[PDB]
């Protein structure tokens, strides 16, 4: 099930001393106190300035147990999108009134949530699936 | 030694891992040195990715479940923190796969907020790296070093 | 104790000698001894033990 | 006859009990054999885990283990990747004779 879903726009993508990996940052376009930052894995997933991302953020994806490879006659929420990550959440912060901040950890490949209305059901649950498409 | 009185003492007093903290001040005195100081900046690093073929294999080369390093019987893995493309883990993923076979099923995970040696400087742009955090046994930022 | 001959170098240390030094017999064969089943080589590195 | 019964080894210690996750232990081998056949075991769709091991450089052991899903054991799974890695060298060496030939 859809937790957050939205439409960001990119203004900088910094490799930073990494070949495989670029920090992004991109303010979205309907809402206006919501930022985003995050690491993609840029040789699967070439971000460049200016683009249109759609950034959703699942619970799961559809009676699963734990991880197996894909194989045919499958169908998933990720055939949807174009780069899906897996990771966790592990800080809640309200950076002032009127705006929560969520904290996200890919593995290690790290994102920030900045908004308002995504503390309805963003929980601080161990498993947050991230789906990027276009 | 040649009698049981003075083995049981080799395995219990006087043993290595016993000796982890010195008893001048409290310092351990054990650890790694430079080849596997110098390889966690590199496998704990961020461009460090893996696929399914070369994860297992990092996994069982390290850790034997006929020699006795599991706790389970059998060595349990994680989802890939990267799906639809092409499917990688993280070389920071493989920390909390070594750490989730060798500590104890009934335990909860460690919980650990410390710092590195390697400043956030050198990575890059508002990175985060020098600040290394276990969350739930999962290392989930920051290379592991010296420190 | 005995001066004797007194041209240097007495043979014969007596039972005294035979305890007090560094050596003697209280610390080279008393408080430190050698012993049986043990060996000593020349150490290498190792990271699969 | 004889059949050789030191070479392939079984260890039960790390055998599961169903037969899907067991641990080989084979003499004489390094990373020539270890590596090859880690690659057609991992080719199965059935295998959940497989990676070698060579415990100490100066004894000739080779440690391999095999875990999968259900509905194969670790030892169906070995001798699929057994016999896979024969007729992969048959595939080579017949694409070879030909090129000798063409020449």
């Amino acid at each position: 099930n859809t937790l957050f879903d939205d439409i960001f726009q990119v203004s900088e993508v910094d490799p930073g001393r990494y070949n495989k990996v670029c920090r992004i940052e991109a303010a979205s376009t309907t809402q206006d106190q919501c930022k985003l930052t995050l690491d993609i894995n840029v040789e699967l997933f070439p971000v460049a300035a200016q683009d249109s991302l759609t950034v959703t953020i699942a619970s799961s994806l559809n009676a699963t147990r734990s991880w197996r490879p894909p194989q045919a006659g499958d169908r998933s929420l990720a055939d949807d999108y174009d780069y899906v990550m897996y990771g966790t959440a592990y800080k809640f912060e309200e950076v002032s009134k009127d705006l929560i901040a969520v904290y996200y950890s890919f593995g290690g490949l790290l994102m920030r949530l900045e908004g308002n209305y995504r503390n309805l059901n963003n929980l601080k649950q161990e498993n947050a699936y991230l789906l990027i498409r276009r | 030694p040649q009698n049981e009185n003075a083995r049981a003492e080799a395995l219990n007093l006087a043993n290595t891992d016993s000796q982890y903290l010195t008893p001048t001040s409290g310092s351990p005195v054990r650890g790694l040195i430079q080849d596997h100081i110098s390889a966690g900046v590199w496998l704990t690093s961020k461009d460090s990715f893996f696929t399914r073929e070369q994860y297992q294999q990092y996994i069982y080369g390290c850790i034997r479940p006929e020699d006795g390093h599991t706790t389970r019987s059998k060595i349990v893995t994680l989802p890939p923190t990267i799906f639809k493309p092409y499917p990688l883990w993280t070389g920071k993923q493989i920390i909390t796969t070594v750490l989730l076979n060798v500590t104890p099923p009934d335990m909860p995970g460690i919980n650990l907020i410390s710092k590195n040696k390697i400043k956030n400087e050198y990575w890059g742009k508002g990175s985060l790296e020098n600040e290394v955090l276990f969350k739930d046994g999962a290392l989930l930022c920051g290379i592991l070093d010296k420190s | 104790k005995a001066q004797g001959r007194t041209s240097g170098k007495v043979p014969i240390p007596g039972v005294k000698q035979a305890l007090e030094k560094k050596e003697g017999l209280f610390r080279k064969h008393m408080m430190g001894k050698r012993v049986n089943y043990a060996a000593r080589s020349v150490i290498s590195p190792d990271p699969n033990i | 006859e004889e059949p050789d019964r030191e070479k392939i080894k079984l260890l039960t210690q790390a055998t599961s009990e169903d037969g899907t996750s067991a641990s080989f232990q084979i003499v004489e081998e390094d990373h020539t054999l270890g590596n090859a056949l880690r690659y057609v075991i991992m080719k199965n769709p059935d295998v959940e885990f497989c990676g070698y091991s060579i415990p100490h450089p100066s004894e000739n052991l080779l440690n391999i283990r095999i875990q999968t899903y259900g509905e194969t054991t670790a030892v169906d799974a070995l001798q699929k990747g057994l016999k896979d890695l024969m007729d992969l060298c048959d595939v080579v060496e017949s694409k070879f004779t030909e090129k000798i030939k063409s020449m």
